[PDB]
């Protein structure tokens, strides 16, 4: 059994076999460069058959250097990745070889990264409620562990930091096992990272393991992939509940894209993949809280262009159950927590879960900012002296609720120079209400920009 | 400044034929040996000694 | 500093012009020398023999081979059956 | 030829007059080529 | 006659040490021509992706390949390529030669010398692409890069090894401002020590001769060339160098920072790589997509771009700085290009043609115009000094859309509105005119205590002008002080507040009234 | 040649347009059932031609040039082909006339002469055909004036 | 065509004629369909690059002649139809810059009050004067600034 | 020797060569018309290779009564185009021959078309201040020498009057002479304009060359290269101050769209020329003044569709120094520029 | 047949959507890994049921 090289272009590798033998989907196949500055030795899978055994496959490393007629080999089996108690600590490839130590490892079990969803008699819907010291994720959207966390916004709308502020708030409260992940993340934020988790004495029992844009895209997608089967492994094995970190899976989606173009295949809406929801609910469903394993995860999602048009996070749309949007007018007004209130909802937000003062409080604050929105495109030429003032009292009241809401977390330490501040949800509904019966009229509104609470800002008031 | 712009204008002037002079005996003295030169060059083309 | 740089730009420029007087004469008088010398028939072959010389003299390379894979197969396949089929020919045959 | 490829080597000659001297066999793709012409060509153009 | 007898003996040695042989190489046959596009057949020893030496010295590499004649692509004048003509192919992969001679010299992206001056030499080959430096083998961002404007350190910072983004519309400058940059680091070439010697790489793409001979005047007349590094494609040539110059630049980079120097690159504009990269792609018949642009644009541009980093301390520290400039239609963020470049950076600067409409040259927004670089970009004494600048801004630009109404005011922001109009007085800046720390420090703290106020808004800036060349007149050792220790002292803050008020107090307005 | 009149077998025309190496492609201007497979073609004359006389006042014809009117058949003076070379610039004036319209608004706002092309833009029932056959039937005085200057 | 060369003919023996083309958007459409059923490439708006040149080799037709072959002429009066008060499309634009002079006409005027229903401010004469009567436009005493105003 | 054609479709045409004859790229070759009735000589160039000694080329006249098999033979050179003291004299279009008589003939020394762009060590580094004899256009918008500016106007507003006083200003001034090279212009405007420069008596040093609508678009790309040709000749040989006058720019590029969807290619950018950029960097390399000699011109674009985010504009804006604009209400008040202060600028 | 049930080794069931001159195409409803050329296609010669 020898494979002959025919013909090349792009990432992609079309192969001749004999008819004696071919190897089935999903299998590992190794050629050589004999080439001597760039010499290496890369691995094909198996992608589709063409007939005449003709095999296409995909390339994770870049071809250049390749020349025809180079012998392939097989090892007659997919991509296994190691598995193991030992594993946390370290710094991981796509390959699964250790990045820190050289050689360490090659000793533990392995297990392929293609498995199947759980059976559907062992699923099981959740409702327990999670709490963060952030005041704005708690009054409006309430986190329910076991579920999946939306982050939505365009570009450059701060992401990254609530990520990281999100992850020290669960680190410090909470320990256990934890694993992080992500496509589409720079060499810098990650020695940034890794200098951070290093500083809270955590790494030890994390797992880290990333891609970065100079590769090709074999790894954008395969690296997900072996994340998720790092999480199962331990979820099933350990039984233990384990925090999952997963960032920018919008490049995964574009890396399909992008070997679609050059598989040939007959091009789709606005140029995407033939088939792309059926890779995305085999992503998405392979992430479940079982019974006796509780499994948390967060996404974070990049949206093209500044239009939710675009299908890539519509599809995504109907795999979620608590989501948080942002927008470039929140963050161009100065509130560095853009979160519009408007557009973000969740499901768990219930008077069967929650009392009914907070349903109340939830649905007058909607409707003040509601009314707020109406009235902005009259306010926006002519102003408040043509309104009246059973408005105008409307219009501060929106003013002074929005500005309220700004926050002044400690992730921004290294920018303001100033420490974060918590609050339990117990004095944030009263301080709500207090505002919303308006007694707080008579203060200026400036001294409601990045308070932490009605007692700083009494002071804060009070000192002006 | 320009003062001192025209008084290198004015080295400039008496290089550009200073570098003239020695260009003709330059001119004069290329001959010397390249007939040498040639018989080398036809030696090593042929493969064997002129 | 400057106009010493110019300085060593009319040395280039001289320099150039010994690149062009070398290069003509070398163009002229090597052609003038083998087109007339070594043009003679008797020294030909002796040329050949230098060639012949270098042509002895080389390490040995290794030579190799010597249009679908269905195709080559079944074209195999017909000469293999002409093969076994053509012995009984004869010369009319 | 027979000894640099183990395979035979048949003879097809063509008569070129423009080289000045030299011989130039072709066993295919490979070329071997002794000219004139070809090297005073080679040092003209490496002159500078 | 020694510079004959010199010329005539290197002549002899090297006319005496000429060599040549006869090897079985292997010939192809031309069968194919037009659009500069060939096909060659007679090469079984094929190598992807080697180069190719004409017989009429023009170049190419055989990228395409396929059962039958491969595909190349050929640079320079296409029109001498026949079907039955030879072409001779060579395995050394494309690679740019490298040496410590390219400074001050300008020649094209495959390059041979163009400025005319003569020729030049170098020592290795370096490829193309190759590897990246990793994760573990970087380290944080902890060295301030000093800028010549004001503006843009205070709003703003930059730092070392880390990418900063330029985005405008046409006709605002970004010309000006890489030519200030470059024109700065003057005073940082000026000391012999490696650590804080930097050296700067220029590259113009698509740009007209006559911007070039511009630049090249201004660079002259700065004096600075002891450390440039010029790299050009001019508009009127082909496609194949505004495609492949910034990869040249890129290694010419990366050759030095293995070397262990401080570097800065600045790219004049990326959008027409981008546009000969889409247009050469439809030649390949290559499927379209959004916009007619192909997929492979991000990774291009990607890859080109994360090879600029800060390597660990181990291997040598060494940081290049990146400064791509971008160039969009009616001031629109949401078009694609500009989406890819900043969605796959941190850190940008907006320009836009209204502030440069109403006045003021540098037009800087102070509202989305961002940068992630932390606080170890500016020194603790800036840092200290100035503060709370940007929200400030904001809220100005804010309040001055009821500028109409005085009813509502009431003498309760008359200060705020003096002292952002004041702010925006001060932040405008000169035409080449470089500016040091110290000085401008010194403006920020003034502007920043208010003690301008009495001065009117007509003169302000002839004002501090005046007010700093008396410091530069008189005593020097609080600049000397806060250069050394980094922070102001206290004592130093009496002093000048004293020198201030006697300065001030011998002021005239422009109007002859002295302020109080 | 180009642009050919074509001849078919049952009496209908056709026009080559397209060619090829071993294809000629065409255009069925007529009835278009009839044509069907294994009929033969007929290269008759040259490029389509149009016979002009003076008889064609007052009536109307195919644009093929048949009396599609219940009239009888119409007579012909010369046969002058569609494809002809516009004037050169050596053989043109300057333009001085005034070319009524018979209305208020157009000669009132816009001038019209002899030579110059006009353009009428306009929406969906606006009154072009009006405003177009009234300044044709307003040259009932030209006519009737016995010179043909006018 | 037809149509153009008997006008020629007659237009080139001296008999002045006067030519109207009733529509000109179908011939365009008519055009486009032939040539993409002839498997031809399409264009912008599905549309040949020679459309334009075809109306270039159709209305530069009628034009005024010299006193050396006597003097004939011929006048063309295209007629344009458009929807939704679109200006912007690619025959309109095209044909709008191939030819001198336009007459706009609304249908709000036409609605109520002016039958003519013809634009004032959008309505231009390249020729003007050469082609007035000396009387009529001196009595006209340049009304336009007056109704402008 | 001589070529058969293989096929034909509009104005495309595909020819076969021997194999030790196949021409290069740009060249010229010759057809004539059997037809009486339709007699006519036809001018070919070489654009493309095809392979298999076949190569397809476009027509400079509409292809009519083309027979197979008809001999085609090579001129073995490109465009050439007659230059001389004589020029200026007369009127002629890209072909070369005299429209108004066919008395001028081959006596005029013989160029071809294609040039190149100068070097780039011997460009200029500085620039030069251009003065002309109007206060408002030298107070106002500064003219930089040997540059590009664009003008946007209508009729009526004394474009072509002012086009007559800068002209004659120019050749009385600063000497020289200077050419028009009309693109995209109605035969009856030409006419007019012929008719009034021998009736303004400049017409002896003016050089005026014409393009017509009905021709196919290989003239209409070509006249503006032998219009520069000229120019550059004059210059290079005279000496003299030169002045380029363009038409139009939109006709050019829609003339490129024509060529490009008329060879089959993949049409890019909203149906435009992938390599625009190239072509037009090509045809406004050529403009820019050294040797101590300037070449001036100015162009008019017209914006399409009330827009000036079309890639088109946008390019032609990239060589851009100086705009200028005329209005009606500054004419209505009574004053000869009729130029409005507020709506130019100059960059420099 | 046209949309006719066919039975496959693996156990997976397809549907015939377009027949062609000597093709015929196939969808698979369920797992679609373990399917390779030279496999065995049976009819079970009846239309889609449930």
């Amino acid at each position: 059994t020898a494979g002959r090289v025919v013909r090349i272009t792009g990432p992609v590798v079309d192969v001749e076999f004999p008819r004696g033998s071919v190897p089935e989907l999903f299998n590992a196949l190794h050629a050589e460069i004999t080439f001597g500055a760039l010499a290496k030795t890369l691995t094909l899978e198996v992608a589709q058959h063409l007939g005449d055994s003709l095999v296409r496959c995909i390339s994770m490393q870049p071809t250049d250097g390749l020349v025809r007629g180079v012998e392939v080999t097989d090892t007659g089996a997919s991509i296994s990745v190691p598995v193991g108690d030992g594993v946390k600590g370290h710094v991981f490839n796509a390959l699964g070889d250790c990045l820190d130590d050289p050689g360490y490892g090659k000793d533990f079990e392995h297990w392929s990264i293609h498995r199947k969803p759980p059976a559907f008699s062992d699923l099981e819907p959740r409702t327990e409620m999670l709490e963060t010291g952030l005041k704005v994720v708690d009054l409006l959207t309430p986190y329910v562990r076991g579920g999946k966390i939306a982050l939505f916004g365009g570009a450059g709308v701060g992401k990254t930091v609530l990520i990281q502020e999100m992850i020290n708030r669960i680190a410090r409260n909470f320990g256990g096992t934890s694993v992080f992940a992500g496509v589409g993340e720079r060499t810098r934020e990650g020695n940034d990272l890794w200098v951070e988790l290093a500083d809270a004495n955590v790494l030890k029992d994390t797992a880290l393991v990333f891609g970065q844009m100079d590769e090709p895209p074999g790894t954008r997608m395969r690296v997900a992939l072996s994340a998720l089967t790092m999480a199962e492994f331990f979820r099933d094995e350990q039984g233990q509940d384990v925090l999952l970190f997963i960032d920018n899976i919008f490049r995964f989606t574009q890396a399909g894209s992008e070997v679609s173009t050059l598989l040939g295949r007959m091009p789709s809406a606005v140029g995407y993949q033939p088939t792309l929801a059926d890779e995305m609910g085999e992503l998405q469903e392979r992430i479940t809280s079982t019974r006796g394993r509780s499994i948390t995860s967060m996404q974070a999602v990049y949206v093209p262009a500044d239009d939710y048009t675009d299908p890539a996070p519509a599809t995504t749309f109907a795999h979620l159950d608590a989501t948080t949007e942002l927008s470039r007018a929140v963050f161009s007004k100065g509130i560095f927590p853009a979160v519009d209130p408007l557009a973000s909802s969740s499901t768990i937000l219930d008077p069967a879960i929650v009392g009914d003062e907070h349903y109340r409080v939830a649905q007058e604050v909607i409707r003040i900012l509601q009314r707020y929105k109406d009235l902005q495109d009259i306010i926006a030429i002519l102003g408040i002296d043509e309104l009246s003032e059973e408005d105008k009292q409307l219009v501060n009241r929106a003013r002074r609720i929005e500005r309220f809401l700004s926050q002044n977390m400690m992730a921004a330490e290294q920018f303001t120079g100033q420490p974060g501040s918590t609050v339990p949800l117990k004095e944030t509904i009263e301080a709500f209400d207090k505002l919303t019966k308006g007694e707080f009229d008579h203060l200026p509104e400036q001294a409601f920009f990045l308070i932490g609470g009605l007692d700083d800002l009494a002071k804060k008031a009070e000192s002006l | 400044r320009a003062q001192a712009s025209g008084e290198v204008a004015q080295t400039l002037t008496q290089a550009d034929q200073q570098l003239s002079a020695q260009g003709d005996q330059v001119r004069s003295g290329l001959e010397s040996s390249v007939d040498g030169l040639s018989a080398k060059l036809a030696s090593r083309i042929l493969g064997v000694d002129v | 500093a400057q106009g010493a740089q110019q300085i060593q730009l009319m040395r280039q420029q001289l320099i150039r012009q010994l690149r062009t007087g070398l290069g003509a004469e070398a163009v002229n008088k090597a052609a003038e020398i083998v087109r007339a010398h070594v043009a003679d028939p008797q020294a030909q072959s002796a040329t050949v023999d230098r060639f012949l010389s270098e042509l002895e003299q080389m390490a040995p390379s290794s030579v190799v081979i010597d249009l679908r894979a269905a195709s080559r197969q079944s074209l195999a396949a017909l000469v293999e059956k002409f093969d076994s089929v053509a012995g009984g020919l004869d010369a009319d045959g | 030829l027979s000894r640099i490829y183990g395979r035979p080597v048949s003879v097809q000659l063509h008569v070129d007059p423009e080289l000045l001297g030299g011989l130039s066999i072709t066993v295919g793709d490979e070329v071997i080529d002794g000219s004139i012409a070809s090297r005073l060509a080679a040092a003209q153009t490496g002159l500078p | 006659t020694i510079s004959a007898a010199d010329i005539e003996g290197a002549i002899e040695d090297y006319v005496s040490s000429f060599s040549a042989d006869t090897e079985r190489e292997e010939i192809g046959t031309v069968i194919d021509a037009g659009d500069g596009i060939a096909h060659v057949e007679g090469l079984p020893s094929v190598m992807t992706q080697e180069l190719l030496e004409f017989p009429g010295g023009v170049l190419g590499v055989a990228l395409n390949l396929d059962e039958h004649s491969v595909g190349a692509v050929i640079l320079g004048e296409f029109e001498k390529i026949e079907e039955g003509q030879q072409v001779k192919r060579t395995g050394e992969v494309l690679s740019v030669p490298v040496g410590d001679a390219f400074l001050g010299r300008v020649v094209n992206p495959l390059g041979q010398p163009i400025d005319g001056q003569g020729d030049i030499a170098a020592e290795t080959r370096r490829a193309l692409e190759l590897q990246a430096p990793s994760v573990v083998q970087r380290q944080s961002v902890s060295e301030p890069l000093q800028t010549g404007i004001k503006a843009i350190d205070a709003m703003t910072p930059i730092g070392r090894g880390q990418r900063q983004l330029i985005i405008g519309d046409r006709k605002t400058g970004k010309t000006a401002v890489c030519v200030d940059t470059i024109l700065n680091q003057r005073e940082a070439w000026l000391t012999g020590d490696p650590k804080q010697q930097v050296r700067c790489v220029y590259v113009a793409i698509g740009q007209k001769g006559t911007t070039i001979a511009s630049v090249k005047r201004a660079l002259e007349e700065g004096g600075a060339m002891e450390y440039t590094t010029i790299v050009a494609a001019p508009a009127s040539d082909a496609a194949g160098f505004k495609w492949l110059a910034p990869y040249t630049g890129s290694a010419i980079g990366q050759h030095w920072m293995y070397n262990g120097k401080h570097v800065l690159i600045v790219f004049d504009d990326l959008s027409k790589q981008a546009d000969a990269y889409r247009a050469i792609s439809l030649l390949l018949r290559r499927p379209p997509g959004r916009e007619a642009f192909p997929g492979d644009v991000f990774y291009l541009h990607s890859r080109l771009l994360e090879r600029c980093a800060k390597l660990s301390d181990e291997l040598g520290g060494g940081s290049m700085t990146g400064l791509p400039i971008i160039e969009t239609k009616a001031n629109d963020i949401s078009a694609f290009i500009p989406t890819n470049v900043i969605s796959i950076t941190d850190g940008q600067c907006f320009l836009e043609s209204d502030l440069f409409n109403q006045g003021v040259r540098p037009a800087i927004n102070v509202g989305v115009s961002v940068s992630r670089v932390g606080g170890a970009a500016q020194i603790k004494a800036m840092k200290e000094v100035a503060g709370s600048l940007r929200l400030d801004l904001s809220q100005y630009r804010e309040l001055e859309a009821f500028a109409a109404f005085a009813s509502d005011l009431d003498a309760a922001s008359k200060a705020q509105l003096d002292r952002g109009a004041r702010l925006v007085e001060l932040l405008k800046q000169p035409q080449y005119s470089p500016l040091a720390v110290e000085e401008q420090v010194v403006a920020i703290f003034l502007g920043t205590q208010g003690h301008l106020d009495s001065v009117p808004v007509e003169d302000v800036q002839r004002f501090e002008s005046e007010l700093l060349e008396h410091v530069k007149a008189s005593h020097s050792d609080i600049f000397d002080g806060i250069r050394e220790t980094k922070k102001l002292s206290e004592e130093a803050e009496e002093k000048l507040v004293s020198v201030i008020n006697e300065f001030k107090k011998g002021f005239q307005a422009s109007d002859g009234s002295s302020v109080v | 040649m180009t642009q050919e009149l074509l001849e078919f077998p049952g009496g209908v025309l056709g026009v080559a347009l397209n060619l090829d190496e071993h294809s000629v492609g065409a255009v069925i201007l007529g009835e278009f059932e009839k044509i069907e497979e294994g009929q033969q073609v007929k290269r008759t004359g040259e490029v389509l031609s149009v016979p002009v006389g003076d008889a064609f006042l007052g009536r109307v014809v195919n644009p093929l040039g048949q009396p599609i009117d219940g009239q009888g058949d119409i007579a012909a003076e010369t046969r002058r082909a569609l494809e002809l070379q516009a004037p050169s610039v050596v053989q043109r004036q300057s333009v001085s006339e005034p070319l009524q319209t018979g209305i208020k608004a157009i000669d009132a706002m816009t001038p019209i002469g002899r030579g110059q092309r006009q353009l009428i833009i306009g929406d969906r029932k606006t009154g072009k055909t009006a405003v177009c056959v009234d300044t044709i039937l307003n040259q009932r005085e030209a006519w009737l004036t016995g010179d043909p200057k006018q | 065509y037809t149509g153009s060369a008997i006008g020629q003919h007659w237009m080139y023996n001296g008999k002045h004629v006067l030519i109207v083309f009733d529509d000109l958007s179908k011939q365009a459409d008519a055009y486009r369909a032939i040539s993409l059923l002839l498997r031809r490439p399409p264009g912008r708006e599905a549309f040949p690059g020679d459309v334009f040149y075809l109306h270039s080799r159709l209305l530069e037709r009628c034009a005024k002649l010299s006193d050396e072959l006597g003097g004939g002429s011929m006048t063309g009066l295209p007629i344009i139809e458009t929807k939704a008060n679109d200006i912007s499309a690619f025959i309109p634009t095209n044909v709008i810059s191939i030819t001198d002079g336009q007459c706009f006409l609304e249908s709000d005027l036409f609605n109520q009050g002016v039958r003519p229903a013809i634009n004032v401010g959008v309505s231009v004469s390249r020729v003007g004067g050469a082609a007035q009567i000396k009387a009529m436009k001196e009595v006209a005493g340049s009304l336009r600034l007056d109704l402008s105003q």
